[PDB]
């Protein structure tokens, strides 16, 4: 450590005089440096991720850009800020949880991982050697009891759960539209799912989209298992959305 | 003026991508003396100049000794000095106690380059403030090699480092095509010509101020000081 | 504008950035130029060596490396981090062979090796690293691969890459090629007089040609070119300039 | 004497050994595991999973063994999702073979792995008290190891059907197991489609 | 202030009185005296697996408690079972304190063989260990030296053989409760009697867990 | 597990007014079988001293390479070689660093000091040391000290009787060469030869 | 590795060759170190004084001690005797003359008798029962007169007038208690050591004012 | 696994009083086999989790959660007093688990404590 | 606790190099039944090792010694380790091994050709080492080392098929002491071939 600076402003242990921290709210608009958005929405018996994908190089290779990662073999996952500090994340949230699966005797649950992943990002923001990281992780999988869960954590160490989330720079008004959506209805099958999944980021962008510039993860209950949609099920879903 | 604020440790990056606490560190082998060091098909030999408080002190030594086939030559700070030659005698004598072979050249040089990389990136540190020539023997021949501050290390045929080297430099690359042929002989009156061009043009080289050290195929590595100098010096020019 | 909020590795700025990594990531462009170019069967590296002086040897400071019997590496910045970062990645393709037993791939050895890199941007008791580097290799079961790692601790796959003082105009000559239908005897050349064509000879007084690849004709394994096909290409390639 | 002769430990004798019998054998499409039962238990699983396609059997100390296959299940799991691919029956076996070396003087434990993967196909692997690490066509462990070792490397073949080398596989543990016991004989193959459990009483 | 203490203390057992020990004894033996000893507690205990429950039984209480939906038996050394058996139940009940939801056997099972793996075989306490979750009954069986065992029936004590046999020659998979009950009242027997009863019909999956009460 | 394996040997040593003399066979064994028939136990450590080791081989390898690397960083330290009394310290102060784990090994040293006149030194596995003017080691010491107490001398007839004494020892010895050797330490230097036995 | 410089714990992990639980580390560092100085942990024939008797006792003039070398000249003002392993006695003797030394250079004064045999004592006393054997009389002068000390392996430490260790030592002790005496001049006291040693079945020392002297 | 774990006698060349009842034969050997087990027992479990993680994932890992544990570690209370120990039970994943290093031989509440200025001097490491 | 033997491994010197002969057998006590393994390593372009003993500590030391090939052939400098090197590094690591009780079971013979002069060494738990015309360690250590001693006193200058034939008498009279197959590595200019099993 080399000391740590003067203002009100320029350190992780200072507060304000009106009582507020600003380096995590900092932290927090470090968020929308990427340029992106994600929502997530839970159905009946399905959970969907749906994130876009730019590629902006012509020389890049399109099949190493991705932003879905797998943490268990039933635990999907979605990251958005800094490509970095979101895969550091993604390593620790691995780790975690093979270590509870280990002591524990079986699967870790979503809400479970969440609860650790926050409280460990807590601590960051009451030490002077560390500082947070720019990044926000949201989660799905399947209970036993209960049906879909989805979940979402941020750099000052809050998480819950909801119905349907969203995140990144059109985070308010894809907020409005899920709302006004599930207040009007929320009885939804797999299909349903995924089309107002689309819908949400297709209205709130105004752009027509294709299929190679989103991806898409589910959760069935049949199936368990996180899977990544290829370019023809997604174009299939698209042509029938147009329809 | 716009430099005051990232310039006072090694864990800052200027505004243009520049450590400036490095390209400090980088000037203090400049307080130095002149020092040559060249190579021949056969031989290694390092030629160094001494300088004296007053006239009732000895000349502050500049030529070391490493191990049996390897010597080296400082410019720069004493204190860094004294802790690389411990550094590279210590490895020296492990490589040779447990191999029962003597240690390369090339991976001595590497063992340093690795070791003083460090203080240049964590705090509470500051760069080695000094230059080295090494000159050595094993099977692929003769070596010199450089040294820097900021942990960069090259491989020579004929180098100067010191204050005002620069015409040594230059009297080298214009003689660099002969030295390959040359035996002992004419190859330290070489290395003592090109030492002589750092001195003002009226005085020259005297016993008292010159050092020595030379490397061969089958001779290990000695040094000459005072009266063990006069050979070499016998044949001489007027300085032309 | 980030005055005030650039002088630790850990601070934010009030628009949510980092500068330090930022001036890191600057200080790459104060080298020359390297480029690679993945093709049909092998990867090719080329750098623009430059001479400081006719007193060193010919293979003094180079800056193609050997991380290990299949994998090849081209470094750009301060070389003092390049050498640091080359033993990092000797270390863990030695550490992967020894666990289990067989050559470690591509992949996850630029995962390490970026990971490493990035937590190096998270202290205030160190600072970021100030080069960026290439990985390429290539496997009778995987074929040619090439990546990028930068100061910030972000890897990606490419088809073509350029790294250095002159990205922007390499970039620009790479992308009139069709390298997915040619061979390694056919990239030497393009490689050769893109880095000839790159070059500027009124702030750079002389450089030398450096070349390397990997691939089908080597058997899996990264060497240098022999040296009559690099005379054969710098002919080439100058024979193009005019 | 010590020094020219090059004594060895002589691990396998260290105590004497009563427990059951365990045997893998490498058919065509993959490998077949058994065991045999030979004090109550008798309704005991012998057969611990290591992976969707990767079993083991254990000889020796019982929470030695069963505390080595923990770990081993634990860090090949992290292992495949970090590499993101199906596991490979070799790794499966290294990992088994670091801790049964390094901890050669405290615990009891040999272990046999038995497996099918995509690159190879089935294998099977012997890793004894010692730290020893072998592939064999066929590998025996237990108590019968010296009993039956001359008629299995007598009638054993090339690869064969799957139902010849379970039929193969039940006949040598029924004579290991008559040696003058039990009645329940647990016996597993593993191929591409998925493991394929049964067992034979009466 | 002690002049004698360098750096601050720690916790856990205490191994002070070993060489002292050491000699003591043998020096009694010599001289020929006697030493307390240890309580042990030697009764036979059983359980079976039946349609949708686990049956526990025990002779004259002696059948510990873990949580609402697991519990244990014990024999060996009396101190050692209620000490493990206590700081099971305490970090079950933090778990699900944590998680919201009842506890699982196998977790119970886990943390019991690493507890007994850890300490070498030295903490004699073998264990009967059974319970209901939302997969289903359970039933194990654990050793004082870390090796856990699942089956549908077990018994343990000096009257072990009997019932055993009793076991092997009247067992059937999926039977009705009153059938268990009698089962294991005159497997018990064959070597008062205590039974417990841990039914699927009286516990409520899909509540929010709930401290109770002790 | 026994660490210790005996290996045979025989050293010997005569300090005469203006030189030194030490010899040992050259055979290894263990007790039956014969290693080796070409093995001397004779080191030079500098140009006026000579070391003569007979015991445990491992050790013996160990000890004289500690002494190497010891005489190496006395030299660069000091900046000059060091004398033969300065090595005897050093080297009693080694054995003894191990006292609670021996080596198995018996030392003889022989050389010139600083005033020109022979000096031999002879210790024990623990450290203990003192001056002599002859002495013998190895196994056969014991049946061979007698022999030289009831029998300084010039070179010639030192030599003579050296050879004698090891003719006479070998016959009667199960652990003897088939070589002897015989390192001659004066003021030009040191000179070695060998003799058929 | 100046992230591993940072954390001041230099642990195996963070070295190089590792692989598994161990790997390329204990076969690292193999070298035969700097500088240092200390005694190996616990896991054949080793010289000791066998027939060996030796005698001592003090009176007005100073102290007396005569033996059958077996005598440690510690400093020109301080004598030693040894008994049992000869190396054990040599080298913790020789660290007691350094010790001394030590005190001198600090104090400009020289060490006491009585301070030399507690250091003594203390030195040995640290490994008891691990296999040590000696048996010390120490002599001196200082600013109280003459002491005579006897320090051994076991822990004990004593002084008085008269000490006799050895195989003769119950005959010599006995003749030199029949002719001992306070008041006794050099001479006399020559004769009655001399007499004594003979009975006992040759060296002498003398210990003065101003350092000890050899007489035969 | 996790609780199974795998020449200094310096001479001074290199107070009675504050030490004492102490023989280097008696410590040479342990009282109990799992005296030294149970001593030890949480550095065991970091060098084990330590090497898995180096093995599986890289160098960053071991070299992160060290770096995490010295800064959390340096902002306690000085030694002659008792610490609560929160963030580090945090990171280290021990705060929903109670062990017999908590229930028995309460730290907080010792029979024995030394002066102020020597334990910090002590731990400062000029004693 | 109990002890026993290892298989024999046997090495000549002749005219342009060395011939190594090894067992094919897996051990003498209760691992019988590990038939048809190698014991012959190949260590670089002029040095092999022979084994006899532990199987593990052998496997491991094949790995570290491999490794450290790699490693020095990986930087290309033009320096490669010598037969000579490799033997004080066993012997300064089985020595190392042995001091602290806790010794790797194996009896090592190192052979070699380097600057035109064969080179032929042994090592074992304890850290003994000497360099020998003929060696011979394992099962009949005894029953060998005569029988090639006095076979090279006879002729001091040994032929290639010289030494190949009497290796493979030596073989046959071990296996007629009591009742099967190995293999033979040589080391000439040309490099290390292997040749099995027999």
């Amino acid at each position: 450590s080399r000391g740590s600076s003067a203002g009100f402003d320029r350190h992780i242990t200072i507060f304000s005089p009106e009582g507020r921290l600003y380096q995590v709210e900092y932290a927090f608009k470090a968020i929308n440096q990427g340029g992106l958005t994600s929502v997530a929405v839970r159905g009946k018996d399905c959970a969907v991720i749906v994130t876009q994908k730019k590629v902006p190089d012509k020389l890049l290779d399109s099949s190493t850009v991705t932003h879905l990662f797998k943490i268990t073999e039933n635990i999907g996952c979605v990251m958005t800020g800094m490509t970095a500090d979101s895969r550091s994340q993604v390593q620790r949230a691995r780790y975690e949880a093979a270590n509870w699966k280990y002591k524990y005797g079986y699967e870790i649950p979503v809400d479970m991982l969440c609860k650790r992943i926050a409280d460990i990002s807590q601590v960051y923001t009451q030490n002077a050697e560390m500082r947070p990281l720019g990044c926000c992780m949201i989660l799905i999988g399947i209970d036993e009891e209960q049906g879909p869960q989805v979940y979402k954590c941020d750099p000052a160490g809050y998480y819950c759960g909801f119905k349907a989330t969203a995140a990144g720079v059109k985070q308010t008004e894809s907020t409005s539209f899920l709302e006004k959506k599930v207040k009007k209805k929320f009885d939804w099958t797999f299909e349903q799912t995924v089309e107002t999944a689309i819908t949400c980021l297709s209205t709130v962008l105004s752009i027509d989209f294709k299929p190679s510039e989103i991806e898409v993860g589910v959760v069935t209950v049949e199936n368990p298992k996180f899977r990544i949609l290829t370019e023809a099920e997604i174009d299939a879903h698209l042509v029938a959305l147009a329809e | 003026m716009f430099r005051n604020q990232y310039d006072n440790d090694v864990t800052v990056w200027s505004p243009q991508g520049r450590i400036h606490q490095i390209e400090y560190a980088m000037e203090a082998v400049k307080q130095g003396s002149a020092t040559v060091g060249l190579k021949s098909k056969t031989h290694a030999v390092l030629v160094a100049l001494k300088r004296a408080q007053s006239e009732l002190a000895a000349h502050q030594k500049k030529i070391l000794h490493v191990d049996n086939h390897i010597g080296i030559s400082i410019a720069g700070l004493t204190a860094d000095a004294r802790l690389l030659c411990n550094f590279m005698r210590q490895e020296c004598l492990d490589s040779r106690f447990v191999f029962d072979r003597p240690l390369p050249v090339s991976r001595l040089v590497s063992l340093i380059g690795s070791k003083t990389q460090i203080p240049t990136q964590r705090y509470g540190r500051r760069p080695y403030g000094v230059g080295l020539l090494i000159a050595g023997y094993d099977d692929m021949g003769p070596h010199i090699f450089q040294t820097c501050p900021s942990a960069n290390y090259f491989d020579c045929r004929a180098m100067s480092i010191g204050a005002r080297s620069q015409s040594a430099r230059t009297y080298l690359e214009r003689h660099m095509s002969e030295f390959m042929e040359c035996n002992l002989n004419e190859l330290v009156k070489h290395g003592l010509r090109a030492l002589r061009e750092t001195l003002p043009a009226e005085q020259d080289l005297t016993t008292k101020n010159v050092s020595i050290g030379i490397v061969g195929k089958d001779l290990e590595f000695t040094i000459y000081d005072d009266d063990d100098v006069s050979p070499f010096l016998e044949g001489l020019e007027e300085r032309p | 504008i980030g005055t005030g909020y650039d002088l630790s590795a850990s601070t934010f700025s009030p628009d949510g950035r980092v500068f330090q990594v930022e001036y890191a990531m600057k200080a790459v462009e104060n080298s020359s130029t390297a480029i690679g170019i993945r093709c049909k069967d092998g990867v090719v590296f080329g750098v623009e060596k430059l001479v400081l002086s006719k007193l060193y040897e010919e293979g003094s400071n180079k800056r193609l490396f050997n991380v290990d019997r299949h994998v090849g590496m081209a470094v750009a910045g301060l070389l003092a981090d390049a050498r640091s970062l080359a033993d990092i990645a000797r270390e863990e393709a030695s550490n992967f062979r020894s666990n289990f037993g067989y050559n470690i791939p591509l992949k996850h050895l630029a995962d390490r090796v970026a990971m490493y890199v990035h937590a190096y941007t998270l202290y205030s008791a160190v600072r970021p690293f100030g080069c960026s580097f290439m990985l390429g290799s290539y496997s009778v079961n995987d074929g040619a691969q090439l990546y990028m790692i930068d100061p910030s601790g972000v890897s990606y796959g490419y088809w073509g890459c350029a790294i250095g003082k002159a990205r922007q105009a390499a970039k620009t000559e790479i992308e009139k090629l069709q390298m997915k239908e040619m061979t390694c005897r056919d990239i030497v050349k393009e490689v050769a007089k893109i880095i000839y064509i790159v070059h500027d000879e009124v702030k750079d007084k002389a450089f030398e040609l450096e070349l390397s690849w990997v691939g089908e004709l080597t058997n899996g394994r990264h060497e240098i070119v022999p040296k009559d096909i690099r005379e054969e290409a710098e002919k080439y390639a100058k024979e193009s300039l005019k | 004497a010590w020094g020219p002769e090059a004594f060895t430990p002589d691990w396998e004798s260290r105590e004497v050994s009563t427990g059951t019998t365990i045997m893998a054998v490498q058919f065509d499409g993959g490998v077949v595991l058994g065991a045999d039962s030979r004090i109550a238990n008798r309704v005991t699983d012998k057969l611990t999973p290591i992976h969707d396609r990767i079993f083991c059997c254990r000889s020796g100390s019982a929470a030695d063994t069963q505390a080595v296959a923990d770990a081993v299940t634990y860090q090949l799991g992290f292992h495949s999702i970090e590499l993101n691919e199906p596991p490979l029956v070799h790794t499966a076996a290294s990992l088994f073979k670091e801790m049964c070396y390094r901890y050669r003087e405290d615990l009891m434990a040999g272990i046999i792995i038995a497996g099918w993967d995509p690159q190879e196909g089935g294998q099977g692997y012997s890793v004894p008290m010692g730290g020893m690490m072998v592939r064999q066509s066929f590998a025996i462990g237990g108590s019968g190891s010296s009993y039956i070792y001359g008629y299995v490397d007598a009638t054993y073949r090339e690869g064969m059907t799957k139902e010849e080398c379970l039929q193969f596989t039940a006949n040598a543990l029924a004579l290991a197991m008559e040696r003058d016991s039990g009645g329940v004989i647990r016996l597993a193959a593993i191929a591409e489609s998925g493991v394929e459990r049964q067992v034979l009483l009466g | 202030a002690a002049v004698s203490v360098y750096a601050p203390p720690v916790g856990g057992f205490s191994f002070d009185n070993c060489r002292r020990n050491a000699v003591l004894e043998a020096d009694f033996a010599k001289r020929g005296y006697k030493l307390p000893k240890v309580r042990k507690t030697g009764t036979t205990i059983a359980g079976v697996v039946y349609k949708d429950g686990i049956v526990l039984g025990a002779d004259t209480s002696k059948i510990h408690f873990i949580s609402p939906n697991i519990y244990c038996c014990g024999a060996g050394t009396a101190a050692d079972t209620d000490m493990t058996t206590q700081l099971i139940s305490s970090n079950l009940e933090l778990h699900s304190l944590s998680t919201g939801r009842l506890p699982r056997v196998v977790t119970a099972n886990r943390m019991l063989k690493q507890m007994l793996f850890r300490y070498q075989g030295y903490i004699g306490a073998a264990l009967v260990l059974g319970g209901v979750d939302v997969t289903g009954p359970h039933l194990y069986s654990i050793y004082p030296h870390g090796s856990t065992d699942k089956l549908p029936y077990v018994t343990m004590g000096s009257g072990s053989l009997a019932a055993m046999a009793v076991f092997e020659d009247k067992f059937r998979p999926d039977m009705e409760e009153e059938e268990a009950k009698n089962l294991v009242s005159e497997a018990i027997a064959a070597g008062n009697i205590d039974l417990c009863v841990i039914s699927k019909n009286k516990l409520d999956f899909l509540r929010p867990y709930t401290v109770p009460n002790k | 597990f026994s660490p210790y394996v005996f290996n045979g040997g025989t050293i010997l040593a005569i300090a005469g007014e203006d030189f030194a003399i030490v010899a040992s066979d050259t055979r290894l064994s263990e007790g039956f079988s014969i290693h080796t028939r070409d093995s001397p136990k004779c080191y030079k450590l500098t140009d006026k001293t000579v070391i003569g080791c007979s015991g445990f081989h491992g050790d013996c390898l160990t000890l004289t390479k500690i002494i190497e690397a010891r005489l190496k960083m006395y030299k660069h330290s000091n900046n000059k070689a060091m004398t033969t009394g300065a090595i005897a310290a050093m080297l009693s102060t080694i054995l003894y660093s191990r006292r609670f784990f021996p080596y198995y090994v018996y030392n003889i040293i022989g050389g010139l000091d600083e005033e020109g006149k022979g000096a031999v030194y002879s210790f024990d596995p623990v450290g203990s040391y003192q001056r002599d003017s002859f002495k013998a080691g190895g196994s056969a010491s014991a049946m061979l000290q007698p022999l030289l107490d009831n029998q300084p001398l010039s070179l010639d007839r030192a030599m003579r009787l050296v050879k004698d004494v090891f003719i006479s020892a070998a016959e009667r010895d199960v652990y003897t060469g088939d070589a002897l050797r015989i390192c001659i330490v004066t003021k030009e230097g040191i000179r070695e030869e060998t003799v058929s036995l | 590795m100046a992230l591993a410089s940072v954390l001041e714990r230099p642990l195996p992990v963070n070295q190089r060759g590792f692989f598994g639980l161990g790997g390329r580390a204990d076969l690292l560092d193999l070298g035969p170190g700097s500088l240092s100085d200390g005694l190996s942990l616990a896991a054949p024939g080793i010289e000791m004084l066998h027939g060996t008797t030796t005698l001592a006792f003090k009176f007005r003039h100073g102290v007396i001690v005569a033996a059958d070398k077996k005598v440690i000249e510690i400093n020109p003002y301080l004598l030693g005797t040894m008994a049992g392993g000869a190396a054990d006695c040599s080298f913790w003797e020789r660290l007691l003359a350094r010790q001394c030394r030590i005190y001198e250079l600090r104090n400009k004064e020289r060490i006491s008798v009585a301070a030399a045999s507690k250091l003594l004592a203390n030195m040995v006393y640290q490994y008891k029962g691990m296999g040590l054997s000696m048996g010390t009389m120490i002599c001196g002068w200082d600013k109280r007169g003459p002491g005579l000390y006897y320090v051994d392996s076991e822990g004990n430490r004593i002084s008085g007038a008269t000490f006799s260790v050895g195989s003769g030592s119950v005959y010599a002790y006995g003749v030199m208690d029949r002719g001992y005496s306070y008041d006794l001049e050099v001479e006399q006291a020559y004769d009655l050591a001399r007499r004594a040693i003979y009975q006992a079945t040759v060296n002498l020392y003398h210990v003065r004012e101003d350092g000890w002297i050899r007489v035969s | 696994m996790n609780a199974r774990g795998l020449d200094s006698i310096p001479v001074t060349e290199l107070d009675l009083l504050r030490k004492g009842f102490s023989c280097v034969k008696n410590e040479l050997l342990p009282s109990h086999p799992l005296e030294l087990s149970e001593k030890n027992f949480q550095l065991n479990q970091d060098k084990m989790n330590f090497s898995t993680l180096r093995n599986i994932q890289g160098l960053f890992a071991p070299l992160k959660l060290q770096m995490e544990f010295k800064a959390v570690q340096q902002v306690q209370r000085l030694p002659f007093l008792s610490s609560s120990n929160l963030s580090l039970d945090v990171l280290r994943g021990n705060d929903e688990t109670i062990g017999f290093e908590d229930i028995l031989n309460d730290p907080s509440q010792s029979e024995v404590m030394g002066e102020p200025h020597l334990m910090v001097e002590y731990k400062l490491g000029l004693l | 606790n109990p002890m026993v033997t290892g298989t024999s491994v046997l090495g000549v010197k002749f005219e342009g190099g060395v011939v190594i002969a090894a067992d094919m057998l897996g051990s003498y006590g209760s691992l019988a039944r590990f038939r048809n393994i190698s014991r012959i390593m190949r260590v670089n372009n002029s040095t092999m090792l022979g084994a006899s003993g532990d199987y593990a500590d052998f496997q491991y030391l094949k790995q570290v010694l491999g490794q450290m090939v790699i490693d020095e052939e990986l930087l290309g400098d033009g320096h490669s380790y010598s037969p000579r090197a490799i033997h004080s590094w066993l012997t300064r690591a089985m020595y190392s091994r042995r001091s602290k009780m806790n010794p790797l079971w194996n009896t090592m013979v190192i052979g070699g050709y380097a600057d035109g002069e064969s080179f032929l060494g042994y090592v074992d738990m304890l850290g003994v080492a000497y360099e020998a015309p003929s060696l011979a360690t394992g099962y009949g250590a005894y029953l060998a080392q005569p029988l090639l001693r006095e076979v090279l006193e006879k002729q001091p200058v040994l032929s290639q098929t010289e030494a190949r034939d009497l290796v493979e008498r030596c073989m046959r009279v071990l296996y007629y002491r009591d009742a099967n197959r190995f293999q033979t590595a040589t080391v000439t200019e040309k490099g290390v071939e292997i040749e099995g099993p027999l």
